[PDB]
């Protein structure tokens, strides 16, 4: 099989030059297109014909392909380049596509942000449904990386825990939600359950009692 | 009447009796025959229409190039080619580019580059040929047999309606009898080939505006063409001459196509006899037919009709027509028709000898109930002279004055 | 000027057919290739194949040569994809992209398509009131969207009125198949007693429309 090699992660700080390479077989022999793409929104076009810069994209988006490695150079990074950034290009015989892993760029200006963290007990209708849900809410963290788990009675809780990835807001920091199904039996089998949120070494757990 | 008001008429004058006129007919031209004891006949060629067409050729003046790639290979390391070469709607040069260490081989000459582009020709023009055998003339034929106003100038029924017939007129069978059931038959026996010419000649069209081209300039044309009449995706002949090729530095031969050449041709065609089409058909406008009509089953309609009694009216002002003549719109108030119309030329006015000849040739009244309307069309003498209309008293004068 | 309207979301299940289309307007159709990428979710993008509408010449990645099948009618310039047998690793982003004039030189895309397969059924959601305790300041009042299938829920608050503090937290896939989410509001505990809260669930592919009341 044939796959372009992208670095997964790289990082910048803000007003440097981050560069990002996108590692080929043939690009000595054809070109590369430097594509950006934002979450939800559509690729738009960075670099083609691994030089040139098209209309309406800044000065400072700059590229160049050398040998069997194409680059691209970033001068004077800001935060709202903060996205996902592909290369694209041909295979040995021109005529078939190639897109590359991807290198999902990091601008660590933004200062770091406590979880908001809201817990929830089971409505009083669902437990005469002979059911229960624990609804923990996050908002407002920065980065987007979070642990949770969820406390019984003190006791860790192995099943019934449902995680979402960490969305984000327009704030910018991150958001996510994490649900806890149960029964009305097992709900009402025990005492204390706590919802605990792992978030850069800083713990916040938040409890509820059938009371 | 369908030629009152004609630019370029031809007062063709025919001879006592004798049954042989001589009449040509151009396109946008028409020709007023009056004879003996015989009514006066429009003769006019409104249509020289081709049979189907076979389309010769077709060149190309607007290409979109697509799917263009350059493979090169090292010096001294083998001829360089593609995946898509031996396609035929690719085209594609083969050039040397230098090479070095920089680019990637380890030697210092020239190396083999090749690079290829699909063809797809946007817009392109047809070329057909015509025959002798293709083209088809169209004669119609209005008699001045006393009809009512002007606008008498339609084609709307018509096959109801005598002393007015289209006739078709083909190369092969020109004979062409035409019939006006009032008036009897009319014989013409025309001649093609005066039409000149249809030796060597191309029907050439583009957009929508066509021409005819000659040979050898539509022959020698730097375009890409075929000679096929297939709409399946054919292949097209000389695709260089609309594909450039510039500057290829390692790996990308930059291709530039020459843009559109429509008003290139145009620039081409100032001076060509121009053409126009029939939705299937096509249309010349050389003309010039020259043709025989005998007219001896010609019979003038009216004669045992006795001379109108009541008072006419004048239904619209006389004009002169450019070549002299007047025509006259006149309505008469009875039930005496049929009758002929009592319309004659005098400058004495007092009693009552006739000046000029006329040109509606014994002028009658089609209906007979109650008040109709009839046309007319004189040739006054030079000089001032009066008009009159009419028999006995209520008639009508009028002053009239030619050039 | 170039205009390239991909078609709507689609969910289907595993096994039915399925036929996307990119309606094309603004540009000679017959001159420029058109190519298809496939983004699965949390993935990058993979080119599928090329077509050009010329002649209908297409070209087809190993990876998904055999396994698509690409079409277009020049007539009404729009281009398609379909799919006989739809797997369940199909549900995707597909973005259409009119090329340049290089060979696979990516001009122009369009907004994507989501396409969804999944084993599962159209089902109605369940809503339950959230409220807290009783700080005695400020407070959260939440809804509680559960178990419901497929996406998309729109879910406001008192038909739009409350701007301030509405969070509305993405749907979690559930190993059942199904979607649940939550949406909550910042309201001060001073005015609870003068305003009555009630948030107004909707979910269209169920026909559901349920405003529940909460404390
Ligand atoms: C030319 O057109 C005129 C109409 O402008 C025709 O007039 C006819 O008039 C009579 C009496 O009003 C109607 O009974 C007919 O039905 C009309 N026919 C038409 C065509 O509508 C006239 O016949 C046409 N041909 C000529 C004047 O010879």
């Amino acid at each position: 099989s044939y796959e372009l090699t992208q670095p997964p992660s790289v990082s910048v700080s803000p007003g440097q030059t981050a560069r990002i390479t996108c590692s080929g077989d043939a690009l000595p022999k054809k070109y590369a297109y430097w594509f950006q793409q934002k979450p939800g929104q559509s690729p738009v076009l960075i670099i083609y014909e691994d030089s040139k810069r098209p209309s309406g994209i800044p000065e400072r988006f700059s590229g160049s392909s050398s040998g069997t490695v194409a680059t691209l150079t970033i001068s004077g990074a800001q935060v709202e380049d903060e996205a996902d950034y592909y290369c694209y290009s041909t295979d040995s015989s021109g005529y078939h596509g190639l897109f590359g892993g991807g290198t999902r760029l990091t601008v660590l200006g933004q200062p770091k942000a406590a979880p908001s963290v809201t817990l929830f007990p089971p409505s009083s209708e669902e437990l005469q449904a002979n059911k229960a849900t624990l609804v923990c809410l996050i908002s407002d963290f920065y980065p987007g990386a979070v642990e949770v788990a969820w406390k019984a009675d003190g006791s860790a809780v192995n099943a019934g825990v449902e995680t979402t990835k960490p969305s984000k807001q327009s704030n910018n920091k991150y958001a996510a939600s994490s649900y806890l199904s149960l029964t009305s039996d097992q709900w009402k089998s025990h005492k204390s359950y706590s919802c605990q949120v792992t978030h850069e070494g800083s713990t916040v757990e938040k409890t509820v009692a059938p009371a | 009447i369908r030629c009152i008001g004609v630019s370029n008429r031809d007062f063709v004058e025919g001879m006592s009796g004798g049954t042989w006129v001589d009449v040509v007919l151009e396109h946008g031209g028409c020709v007023t025959v009056m004879a003996q004891d015989k009514p006066t006949v429009d003769i006019e060629l409104v249509t020289t229409t081709v049979s189907n067409m076979a389309e010769v050729r077709s060149y190309c003046y607007e290409a979109s190039i697509s799917d263009m790639a350059s493979d090169s290979r090292c010096p001294t390391q083998g001829e360089a080619y593609l995946d898509k070469q031996s396609d035929t709607q690719y085209v594609c040069k083969r050039t040397l580019v230098d090479r070095g260490w920089g680019n990637g081989c380890g030697l210092f000459g020239k190396g083999s580059l090749v690079t290829c582009a699909k063809f797809a020709c946007s817009k392109k023009m047809t070329g057909k040929s015509i025959q002798p055998e293709n083209l088809e003339y169209r004669i119609m034929l209005s008699v001045h047999g006393s009809q009512h106003s002007g606008m008498i100038v339609n084609d709307t029924g018509h096959e109801t309606d005598e002393n007015r017939a289209k006739v078709e007129i083909t190369p092969n069978s020109p004979r062409a009898e035409a019939t006006l059931g009032g008036f009897g038959s009319l014989g013409l026996d025309c001649e093609p080939r005066t039409g000149l010419d249809f030796s060597d000649l191309y029907y050439l069209t583009m957009n929508n505006k066509h021409w005819l081209v000659h040979k050898e300039w539509f022959h020698d044309i730097p375009l890409p063409w075929h000679a096929g009449a297939d709409t399946g995706t054919p292949h097209w002949n000389n695709k260089e001459a609309l594909v450039e090729f510039k500057d290829a530095h390692a790996k990308r031969q930059t291709v530039v196509v020459l843009g559109s050449q429509e008003g290139a041709v145009h620039t081409a065609l100032a001076g060509a006899l121009e053409a126009e089409m029939d939705g299937a058909k096509g249309r010349l406008s050389s003309g010039h037919l020259k043709c025989r009509l005998k007219m001896d089953k010609l019979r003038l309609k009216g004669v045992s009709y006795s001379l109108c009694t009541a008072a006419f009216t004048f239904t619209k002002i006389p004009a002169e027509t450019l070549h002299g003549t007047v025509t006259v719109e006149v309505q008469y108030a009875g039930t005496d028709g049929p009758c002929k119309v009592p319309a004659q030329m005098a400058v004495d006015m007092q009693t009552l000898t006739p000046v000029g000849r006329l040109i509606t040739a014994n002028p009658v009244i089609t209906e007979s109930t109650e008040n109709s309307k009839m046309m007319l069309e004189l040739d006054p003498p030079f000089g001032d002279s009066y008009i009159v209309i009419g028999v006995g008293e209520k008639k009508i004068t009028h002053h009239w004055h030619r050039s | 000027e170039v205009q390239l309207v991909q078609s709507g979301a689609e969910v289907k299940r595993p096994g039915e057919s399925l036929k996307i289309s990119c309606k094309t307007s603004g540009y000679s159709f017959t001159s420029y290739w058109i190519s298809w990428v496939r983004q699965m979710p949390g993935k990058g993008l993979e080119w599928m194949g090329a077509i050009d509408p010329s002649d209908s010449d297409t070209r087809y990645s190993p990876s998904f040569q055999g396994q698509v099948t690409i079409s277009a009618d020049k007539s009404i310039s729009t281009a398609y994809l379909q799919w006989s047998s739809l797997k369940a690793s199909d549900s995707a982003t597909y973005y259409c992209a009119k090329e340049g004039i290089a060979a696979r030189s990516l001009d122009v895309w369009g907004r994507g398509v989501l396409v969804t397969v999944s084993s599962a059924s159209t089902k109605g959601p369940s809503v339950f009131p959230l409220a807290p305790s009783s700080s005695e300041s400020t407070a959260a009042l939440g809804c509680l969207v559960k178990d419901y299938f497929p996406e998309p829920v729109t879910v406001s608050w008192n038909s739009g009125s409350l701007t301030s503090g509405v969070h509305t937290f993405p749907a979690v896939l559930q190993s059942s198949g199904l979607y649940s989410l939550s949406s909550v509001v910042t309201v001060p505990s001073s005015s609870l007693g003068t305003q009555t809260y009630v948030c107004n669930v909707n979910h269209k592919p169920s026909n559901t429309k349920v405003d529940k009341r909460v404390e």
